[PDB]
């Protein structure tokens, strides 16, 4: 299981270089649709270790299909140039009657299946790489259902499943399904996310995925308790923090999952 | 056409963490 | 279970609610859905107030005599909450019963401010966007970074005053490239 962390400012590369350097990630994981004006070479020659792809704002699901087809175009040329690890996506609401939802929304796994599953296949011959889209940290009811609803998608479009094992307590932090509802997901996955989450400023009953904290207890605890069908060889998990980037505080969750899952 | 600049001066807008930023799937906090 | 007392309550259930400050009533406290409205809420609060502080110097210090009533007004307009975002609390501004307050320090971070968002979030291939007010031959131009060095940087461009101006209160136009050296001509704003 190699250990990787995520690089979405690029104020942060120093900070990332020398965690490549003490060996405390193995790779690293570009928020790669930030970086589509920065050139494909000199993105690649800023990494000495290798990397993969999460796709924010594709929009793939709701997106104009022509819109799609041209952020394909742009952005097949860092895919061939970085060529990396794995390619990741969302699977989200982003925008309602036209107006943007400054907080994602959940979708309707019932309801949009058939709409997503047409357009992942769609997308991912667009961008002629396999795509893991990432589950939702669930705040209200119907992710139950996620589990089947992933495992579905990829037996019916050959996507992979990006699990993101603090998202899916941040679900069962509020009554969503257990963590071990997706073992199936996890067996078949090879691509991993985990971060820190905190409480809704309004009530901490509820559970935000913030990625702006050390990894909590029951994040760790879930870790061990699946780490056999999560540890594969080839399998990765990307340390995610997006607020609160001082090195310290990320050394020692980059070290807490390394205890976890050895050299 | 054809622009007359004279003077360029950069705006400090505010940002994440050190600012100067980019997009994330972190929720605000 | 339940998201609300005696009912499962969908994500999809509540879109129309998750940018009107109103809605979050329509629940009890303590329900998750209750808790799901907020936690938007604060989403676009803190896009507003943590990026133009200068709004919360006028009325009250949680801002809400501004926040609740123009997301009212931006629902009625359809507006698209996009990165024109902040030019629009503007807009609503100069109809406001704090319409005074609107200090040429306040308007430029406003649209400093929907430079920078243009810059972080759009996903086209055109690298800038300048945006010209109707009271000046100055520009504010907002540049995706194309280096790791440096984020994304606005800058204020100072003019001879040769170009028209924008014809209503703001004009756009966008940037292929990095390099300013034509006027294709002034757009509205794009809502
Ligand atoms: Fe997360
Ligand atoms: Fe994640
Ligand atoms: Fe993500």
């Amino acid at each position: 299981m190699r250990i990787g962390f995520n690089f979405t400012l690029g104020e942060t590369l120093p900070l990332v270089r020398q965690l490549a350097q003490e060996g405390a990630i193995d790779y690293c994981e570009l928020l790669i649709d930030n970086f589509m004006q920065v050139p494909p070479q000199e993105l690649a020659e800023a990494f000495d270790v290798p990397v993969g792809f999460h796709i924010m704002f594709s929009r793939f699901i709701e997106s104009d299909e022509e819109q799609l087809r041209d952020f394909a175009a742009r952005l097949r040329p860092y895919i061939e140039a970085l060529r990396p690890l794995y390619v990741s996506d969302h699977i989200a609401y982003f925008s309602h009657q036209g107006r943007a939802l400054y907080h994602l929304g959940e979708i309707d796994y019932a309801a949009d299946y058939e709409r997503v599953r047409a357009r992942a296949a769609l997308w991912q011959s667009l961008l002629g790489q396999t795509i893991h889209f990432e589950n939702y940290p669930s705040i209200v009811d119907g992710g139950h259902a996620a589990p089947a609803f992933f495992q579905r998608l990829a037996r019916d479009t050959g996507a992979g499943v990006l699990f993101d094992v603090s998202n899916a307590v941040c679900a069962w932090r509020n009554d969503g399904p257990e963590v071990a509802a997706w073992r199936g997901v996890m067996a078949g996955a090879s691509h991993f996310h985990v971060g820190g989450y905190a409480g809704a400023f309004i009530d901490e009953g509820v559970t935000v995925d913030t990625h702006d904290r050390a990894l909590a207890q029951d994040t760790l605890d879930s870790l061990r308790r699946h780490r056999d069908v999560l540890d594969k060889p080839g399998a990765t998990i990307t340390y995610e923090r997006d607020e609160n980037i001082d090195i310290d505080g990320v050394r020692a969750d980059l070290l807490a999952l390394r205890a976890i899952f050895p050299r | 056409m054809k622009i007359v600049i004279v003077k360029k001066v950069e705006i400090q807008v505010a940002g994440r963490t050190g600012m100067r930023c980019a997009s994330s799937c972190g929720a605000k906090s | 279970a339940g998201a609300a007392p005696g009912r499962q309550v969908k994500d999809s259930e509540l879109l129309a609610r998750l940018a009107d400050p109103a809605a979050r009533g329509d629940f009890p406290p303590g329900c998750r859905a209750h808790v799901r409205i907020d936690i938007s809420i604060r989403a676009y609060w803190h896009t507003l107030f943590d990026i133009c502080p200068g709004l919360l110097d006028i009325a009250d210090p949680d801002g809400m005599a501004i926040f609740a009533p123009f997301m009212d007004w931006a629902r009625r307009e359809n507006l698209t909450m996009g990165w024109s975002f902040y030019i629009w609390v503007g807009r609503w501004l100069a109809q406001s019963p704090w319409r005074e307050r609107l200090d040429e320090e306040l308007t430029q971070a406003l649209l400093s401010a929907s430079a920078a968002r243009w810059a972080v979030l759009d996903r086209s291939a055109d690298v800038g966007v300048v945006l010209g007010r109707r009271g000046s031959d100055d520009w504010i131009i907002g540049w995706k970074p194309n280096t790791l060095a440096a984020g994304r940087r606005v800058e204020l461009v100072s003019l001879d005053g040769q170009l028209p101006r924008p014809a209503e209160d703001v004009g756009v136009f966008h940037l292929a490239g990095y390099e300013l050296d034509s006027f294709p001509g002034w757009l509205a704003l794009p809502r």
